[PDB]
């Protein structure tokens, strides 16, 4: 079990498996973190959670999980004939939601999310600030504290807020500039602190660092208790509207690269973000091929341009995808 | 929308006190009261009061007037050492019409704060001025934050040597003023770029300070393991801060932005939730910003500024503010016998200083007749000599040649020591931590 | 006499082509002049204007001057510069002899400009015939003396001592001091003119061995700025010497080097002692040893009275306090405002500054008499022979010291009143021979040459006159003072130097000026010295000359030319015992 | 009253003392040095402006007593050139004598002989230093000037040269003997290589005279050389201090200096050099530049005399090719008050 490999059943192995009991090979380990939380745009996870290959997929029944399987991982691991019966499954309760280890050749590991962050720690040559993985039967729904602009529809649009709800767990507001100590600590706490520039062809009298320096302070004031196990998560976004040396300034601030996030449709980029943030795999979003003379051009374009500065809501909508894994979803 | 001339008729007809309107720009939403004449002053008024009250012309006269506050005209005071001007308007307005051509036939016109007469018609001047200047410059603000952290003393048997971060030294007057208190230092890290500071730093002072090179480079990793660190100061660049400039770059382009490096690295600095050291933090700026900058700078901080003016222990016109948690920062300032406080003192062999207290430096290529006298505070026998660097550098409480490295030229070291901090003003705010530190 | 057909009389000036030599310009001479005997056919006895040695051409390689631009060479003009100091005298003396008229690097080749475009003219205003002499200067010596002479003495025919290694003289008076071999007196006298003439870039003019600058050799090495003409190595060493030492980058000159001999040219194991007793015991007239007067009783020790010509720094009255003499009156002279100045206000104000010394009479020293020490030195910038606008003694700068010597007798007490009396005067020692005689027979007395080396960080060697007690005596290093370039540098600083001469930065100089001009790495990278740096080299105070505004060049060129701190602390000594101290 | 001072002593019976001698003004200021007496302010006044002067015949210009070159009486005895005046003789030796001496040759002046008393004429008792008083606190630049010495008490003048011959000058005045030894006059044609010990051992000396070359073909040593070497020349050749004997010195330039050394002479000598004119049918020949000790130098000073104009003189001699050739006639005249001081040959017979 432990001297055999279950991502390939390659017979050279170097620690147990991160998921389930078994072993994996380095190449199964240099795949599975390529896409360790990388998410599709339909919302649920891009490739599997075992063997980590987006052609075979087992959207799980139960509402509350969207980690999937592979039907050559379950029918090589579980048994054969079993991937038939999950599919045709109406609701198919996976694996690891129910309490049940024990199934076949599959062993399920006690409290996971453990050794998971051990696997992540000690794998991370380039690594970031996250925090544990709340189980199922302990998460809280979000606190967010929105900067400069409305925010609350993506989050309803994500299931982390509903319809109608009291704006005890959202404030916006514009002119951050009066914010105190005190008024930071009366809104509460927070779990997530989300802001960003204006979409190009907006006015803006202000210099445009404002937008960054009061959010990194907000930021400061917005940091959990030192060694709570809080999942406390940040993200700043900017529509190619600061400079280099502000980027550069950001970039230091956050101590993250500039991870972009291109929107091309029919072969030609017409909007693209930049992203500072710790959310788990990110980096793998990142995208090398951009340059600073095509994005500074269609910048530049904007600005001439007429059109009215329209936000690119669908842009984030990959940004907040593992958040479902920590916090509620409604 | 503004009528001052109605306002002030009316006043003079014994229908309107003068308290209850504001004279800067005659607003009725009296709030306080002017620190320096008799009468109401608005909000408003005080912002661009905070603006102007102690922004001098490179020339070395107030270039605004203390009254107005702006404006496209402005009358110099006739009397030297007494930089403070009035516009035409006020001087026609408050005192009396017709009293401004008369103020111009006199040669030596003394301006109303420095005349002995304090009755000037509706202009009267307040005989506790200079306290009550104070307290607006530092009793009062538009932020509310609850007093900083003190911390209890600790026993001189477990005094530790002190770590400084001290940011945009410069002429590195932090560690001198150190070492002349008596304090010892483990480590003391800068960052700097000026080629000649660095130089004056490593010379003057046998290589104790280890420096960074530009502070743009050096991250939280490098404070975390560079640390843990006690005293971390900071000397943010004022050249697109001040409102002496015409650009006004601001808080938000510019070196404006270097400001808030300091405040990234001091948040690497403070301790998270030990709470186990004396952490004390100082920055400071000039005084002749803007109200915005002014309480971004509070905002992020998180502190109250303290204005500390190196007038009352120096010879030289330096009024600076200061954030931060050192112990009785506003205390009132010490005047020291070993510290110099007048120019006659501190003057070389030969020499008369024909003014008092100078504020004037830069040489500004002679100026023009109106910069004749002004620039020129030394009187040699029977002729005039520009100051000399030994001089200036021996007003801002220096040690005598502290800055002859590097073989600069004169105007090199005149805007080396033109950026600097005053030694004496720092003496006072390092004092108090004698007392919690280990004294060599 | 002197009549080939040939031409090349005497008075002529031309360029020659002798071996090893690249049209080097000189002129016609005849023999009582160079002090050698009857030449003959063939033998232009040649006067070299520029600054070689003296020497014979023959008129094959001769060739008339009014083709100046037709064979002139570029690269001596633009990388050998003391080519270019040639140049310049001898179109002034040719100029001047036409009738026709029209720091130191920096002078020369901003003045040579239009003198060298009239060249490229022509000569249209006068013509070629217009050189012409101005009326007035209208045994055997061989082409090859030299050659033959050291030819026979590796035969062991003639002893090596009884010839001369500079100019081949039979003649020899004296033993050359730095290398074993006879000396001429015409030998002499060039060795004494330049010896220690250093340049601003920090290397030495001329050659060791003859002191004649044609194409010497730089010494590789550092601290060791002399040189070596081609000449002489070619013919003291051997063939080919020159050839490999230039071969090899770091090539160490031979007194500077390991071992004693160097074939028939051998250095002497006491080099020091003979080089010092040269400079100050050869000097061409004998006068009587200067009075000494008896020691005054401590109890009856008068304050000292100090008249300091050509005061600059005051560094009389630095060295006096220094030392705990009470000063009465310290009246001094000096025109240039930043050292009048500096004096005034480093000090307490005691110097009461006359002005200028050209307008001070007999009156104000009665007046302000009796003068019981009077100091000074003479501006030697119109007086070195370093210059190559030197103009001389009695024109320029140079005559004020005959100004010095009026003031001098204004001072100096009658043939009765026996009272102490105390006189010094500083000098370049790099200057002409003539001057040195007629100066030290206008004072009446004999210089002694003192050498800054022995006690201070620097080579500030100067000719010092005058009557104080022990000049004789040899200079003592002191516990208190800095003797090498380490221990004047400000922290962080290695010094590249044992010992520095050079504190003009020259505009970078050139490649050659690099690693010369730059004696201290302070960050792993060059620096020059600090303004600081010549003040604690030179002995003076720490941030002495910091007063006014006095940027780099000026404080540069003020210090430069002042005495040296130390060596005027020794000479200064006995006035402790014979004056009052407190 | 010129002639009523006679009328004044006889009848009214009053001290000569009171009453001025040179010209009877009844106003005094200070007694007459050379005979006892009063003398007024303008008197005194052209008495120093012409103490000491002589005219080219070799006599006083004017009176010793009234300062008239008008009725100048000559003296038998060679040694004595003093000059009288008739109206003098007439008015205080007594009227009607003056045609006397004049008709008889030979004469025997009232300064030489040694009777103190003829008429109202008296001759002051040790007056020798009686001059030197009065040209010291009577005059508002009393330079230098040193008491004469009496014809019996007349050593023969020892005279240095430098640069320049002076014993032709000499024996045309007959200072010195023709073909006598050199002891008593040695010239330095080079001088450079001369010490004080040298100097000291030809003898003392009671004159240095020396010139500098004339225009044309200057040796190349500089001109300020000439100078100097003649300054520290006669600083060796001064007199022991204690016993102050007669010291004088002449320092001529043919206008080979420049004017930096002219200032650098006026700082050096302590004198103002006096410019001596030489004009022939009005046109200025040719001129030196004096630099002198002697008395009565500065009463030739020409005003007139302008720097431009001799500039010009000096290119105009540059250009020409004229020989070398000294003005003896410029020098030769002024040499004429040391007759007084030295011993006088007369070389004629
Ligand atoms: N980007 C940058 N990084 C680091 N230092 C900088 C900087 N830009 C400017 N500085 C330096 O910051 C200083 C601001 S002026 C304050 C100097 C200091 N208070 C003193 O006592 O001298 C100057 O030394 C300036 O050269
Ligand atoms: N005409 C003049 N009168 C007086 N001083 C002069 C002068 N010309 C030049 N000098 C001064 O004479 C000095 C020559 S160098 C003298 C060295 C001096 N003892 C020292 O230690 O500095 C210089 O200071 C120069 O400025
Ligand atoms: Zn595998
Ligand atoms: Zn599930
Ligand atoms: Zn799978
Ligand atoms: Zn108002
Ligand atoms: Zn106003
Ligand atoms: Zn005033
Ligand atoms: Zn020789
Ligand atoms: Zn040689
Ligand atoms: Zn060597
Ligand atoms: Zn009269
Ligand atoms: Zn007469
Ligand atoms: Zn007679």
């Amino acid at each position: 079990i432990e001297d055999i490999c279950i991502c390939c059943g390659s017979l050279q192995v170097h620690t147990q498996h991160p998921l389930f009991e078994g072993g994996i090979c380095a190449p199964c380990k240099d795949k599975f973190l390529d896409a360790l939380f990388l998410y599709d745009d339909d919302g649920y996870q891009s490739y599997c959670s075992i063997c980590c290959s987006g052609e075979t997929l087992l959207i799980c029944g139960n509402p509350d999980c969207t980690r999937c399987y592979c039907f050559e991982c379950v029918d090589s691991l579980v048994g054969p004939g079993t991937s038939g019966k999950v599919h045709a499954m109406s609701n198919w309760v996976c694996y690891l939601c129910l309490p049940s280890s024990r199934s076949g050749l599959l062993q399920r590991r006690r409290k996971w999310r453990s050794q998971l962050k051990a696997f992540y720690d000690r794998e991370s040559e380039n690594p970031l600030e996250m925090f544990e993985t709340v189980p199922v039967w302990r998460r809280q729904p979000v606190r967010v504290l929105s900067l400069f602009e409305d925010i609350k529809k993506e989050l309803t649009s994500l299931g982390f807020l509903e319809s109608g709800s009291d704006p005890g767990q959202l404030k916006h507001v514009v002119d951050v500039t009066d914010t105190v100590r005190k008024d930071v600590e009366e809104w509460g706490p927070f779990d997530l602190v989300y802001g960003a520039t204006p979409p190009l062809g907006h006015t803006c009298d202000r210099p445009p660092s404002w937008y960054l320096f009061q959010f990194h302070r907000l930021l400061q004031y917005a940091r959990p208790k030192p060694g709570s196990p809080r999942p406390f998560f940040w993200m700043f976004v900017d529509n190619l509207v600061l400079n280099k040396e502000d980027l550069d300034v950001a970039s230091r601030f956050l101590e993250m690269e500039p991870v972009t996030i291109p929107d091309v449709h029919g072969g030609s980029l017409q909007n693209a973000v930049r992203v500072w943030s710790n959310i788990p795999a990110i980096r793998s979003r990142h995208w090398a091929l951009v340059s600073e003379e095509e994005l500074s051009l269609l910048a530049q374009n904007k600005q001439s341009s007429k059109l009215a500065a329209k936000w690119p809501t669908k842009l984030v909508k990959n940004c907040f995808l593992p958040l479902r894994e920590y916090f509620k979803y409604f | 929308e503004r009528t001052r001339e109605r306002l002030v008729y009316e006043v003079r007809q014994k229908c309107r006190n003068i308290e209850d309107i504001c004279i800067s720009c005659g607003s009725l939403n009296v709030t306080l009261e002017h620190p320096l004449f008799v009468g109401g002053m608005c909000q408003n008024c005080k912002n661009c009061f905070l603006e102007c009250a102690y922004q001098y012309d490179d020339d070395g006269y107030q270039s605004y007037c203390t009254i107005c506050c702006g404006g496209r005209e402005v009358l110099m005071c006739g009397n030297n050492n007494c930089c403070r001007c009035f516009c035409v308007e006020c001087v026609d307005l408050l005192v009396g019409p017709g009293a401004a051509q008369a103020a111009i036939k006199e040669d030596p016109w003394n301006c109303y704060m420095c005349g002995h007469k304090g009755t000037y018609g509706l202009l009267r001047r307040r005989e506790d001025w200079p306290s009550r200047l104070q307290m607006f410059f530092a009793n009062n603000h538009d932020q509310e934050f609850d007093p900083p952290k003190v911390y209890p003393p600790v026993p001189a048997e477990k005094r530790k040597p002190i770590r400084v971060l001290s940011l945009f030294d410069g002429i590195a007057t932090g560690l001198l003023v150190l070492k002349d208190l008596g304090i010892q230092v483990d480590r003391y890290i800068a960052s700097e770029v000026c080629e000649d500071s660095i130089t004056v730093g490593m010379v003057r002072h046998q290589g104790k300070i280890m420096y960074v090179g530009d502070v743009r480079s050096v991250t939280q990793k490098h404070i975390q393991e560079w640390g843990p660190f006690d005293l971390v100061i900071g000397g943010s660049p004022c050249n697109d801060l001040s409102i002496v400039n015409p650009a006004r770059k601001g808080l938000y382009e510019g070196t404006g932005r270097l400001f808030f490096e300091f405040y990234r690295l001091l948040h690497d600095a403070r301790p998270k939730e030990g709470d186990d050291r004396p952490f004390f933090w100082l920055f400071e700026n000039v005084v002749a910003m803007g109200v915005s900058d002014k309480r971004d700078i509070s905002r992020f901080l998180e502190s109250n500024p303290v204005m500390i003016d190196a007038k009352e222990v120096s010879a030289a016109h330096r009024a600076r503010y200061f954030w931060g948690n050192l112990p009785g920062m506003n205390r009132p300032l010490a005047s020291t016998v070993n510290d110099k406080l007048e120019l006659q003192e501190c003057l070389e062999h030969g020499r008369i200083a024909k003014f008092s207290k100078v504020r004037t430096i830069t040489t500004r290529s002679n100026s023009i007749k109106q910069g004749k006298d002004q620039h020129f505070p030394v009187f040699m026998n029977e002729k005039e000599d520009i100051l000399w660097c030994t001089e200036m550098e021996r007003v801002f409480g220096f040690p005598v040649h502290y800055t002859d490295v590097s073989n600069m030229s004169r105007l090199a070291r005149q805007r080396l020591l033109g950026r600097s901090w005053s030694v004496p003003v720092i003496r006072h705010l390092f004092a108090p931590l004698k007392e919690y530190f280990a004294c060599v």
